[PDB]
């Protein structure tokens, strides 16, 4: 299961 | 970054003449991912390849599997060409049937 | 034993037409489950093994949904990260992420990993204790500064030590047929006569799993690596891996070599000597 958020650099 | 891609070029099975098999082309250790693989019977290309999704190796090194069917004979070659940003020309790696 | 998940992700820039080429595959041990390929038709997350198509609709909707959401965000990382390093429009670039946990043989959190890679040079990744960063240059040290602040670390926490785990056992119980069975290798020796006075043995261990897996030589009961050869472990292609060792010996002595094999589907370690 992927992660729900995944943040920009 | 540039790595140069190692080349594997083997069956799935132990070869035996006239028994279907699947002939690979393990391609690893390299960077960037953009690369060109063709399997070749006695020179030519194959064309029902198939690959792997890339995917890569704790150094950040890419890896690809490339395969086809296929059904050994004694006659008949097979190799792997590849052509990478890091090689000046086609790399051509012939399947030994030992190794 | 222990088991792992683990996500990968590429993302290459196309500066000629269009948008990056972006790859996800996500692996339960060396088991590849799951893919996504922005070049393929089905912009969908994909089943690669027969176990996770027990999930219903709503997971592919999910996973489609957010495996999506991580490409938008590799494609704005490329371009942020073009600027970072003063990098022109003209030139294809590569982000890589991997992320994902370990458990232990009880199942329990051992280890989670987070880390991205540009160009394929280290970025940032996060420490073993998942709450701080490592930035290897000035650039990835604006990164960490960001996400300290934003607490990013945190919410990756409760996803490895967390969500990772529960869908990792969750994957393991529904693929326990496979994933939790141990193809130990098939192993056999070839001899190959080099020249006059010298052969070649070839240690062969075939159609294993998991990967990992140790093959030496030995001469006279003690570790041999001089005049030997080890190919890195490759993949059959039906999900099981290959490796040889071979070693150059002088003719007639062959019986003095033994190739010993490890590996975690033997009880014991196997000894092989041509006779």
């Amino acid at each position: 299961l992927l992660l729900p958020l995944l943040p920009p650099l | 970054i540039q790595r140069t891609p190692k080349i594997q070029v083997y069956s799935r099975h132990p070869a035996e003449n006239g028994k279907s098999n699947f002939l690979n082309c393990y391609v690893s250790g390299f960077h960037p991912s953009d690369i060109e693989v063709d399997l070749l019977k006695n020179g030519e290309r194959i064309e029902k390849v198939e690959h792997s999704d890339l995917s890569f190796s704790k150094d950040w090194s890419f890896y690809l599997l490339y395969y086809t069917e296929f059904t050994p004979t004694e006659k008949d070659e097979y190799a792997c060409r590849v052509n990478h940003v890091t090689l000046s020309q086609p790399k051509i790696v012939k399947w030994d049937r030992d190794m | 034993g222990s088991h792992s998940m683990r996500y990968f992700f590429t993302s290459v820039s196309r500066p000629g037409r269009g948008e990056p080429r972006f790859i996800a595959v996500g692996y339960v041990d060396d088991t590849q489950f799951v893919r996504f390929d922005s070049d393929a038709a089905s912009q969908r997350m994909e089943p690669r093994a027969p176990w996770i198509e027990q999930e219903g609709p709503e997971y592919w909707d999910g996973e489609t949904r957010k495996v999506k959401a991580h490409s938008q965000t590799h494609r704005v990382d490329l371009g942020t990260l073009r600027g970072y390093y003063n990098q022109s429009e003209a030139g294809s670039h590569t982000v890589q992420r991997m992320y994902g946990c370990d458990v232990g043989s009880d199942w329990r959190f051992l280890r989670g990993y987070h880390q991205y890679a540009y160009d394929g040079k280290d970025y940032i990744a996060l420490k073993e204790d998942l709450r701080s960063w490592t930035a290897a240059d000035m650039a990835a040290q604006t990164t960490k500064h960001k996400w300290e602040a934003a607490h990013v670390a945190e919410q990756l926490r409760a996803y490895l030590e967390g969500t990772c785990v529960e869908w990792l056992r969750r994957y393991l119980e529904n693929g326990k047929e496979t994933l939790q069975r141990t193809d130990a290798p098939k192993t056999h020796m070839t001899h190959h006569a080099v020249s006059d006075h010298e052969a070649t043995l070839r240690c062969w261990a075939l159609s294993f799993y998991p990967a990992e897996i140790t093959l030496t030589w030995q001469r006279d009961g003690e570790d041999q690596t001089q005049d030997t050869e080890l190919v890195e472990t490759r993949p059959a292609g039906d999900g099981t891996f290959q490796k040889w060792a071979a070693v150059v010996v002088p003719s007639g002595q062959e019986q003095r070599y033994t190739c010993h094999v490890q590996h975690e589907g033997l009880p014991k370690p196997l000894t092989l000597r041509w006779e």
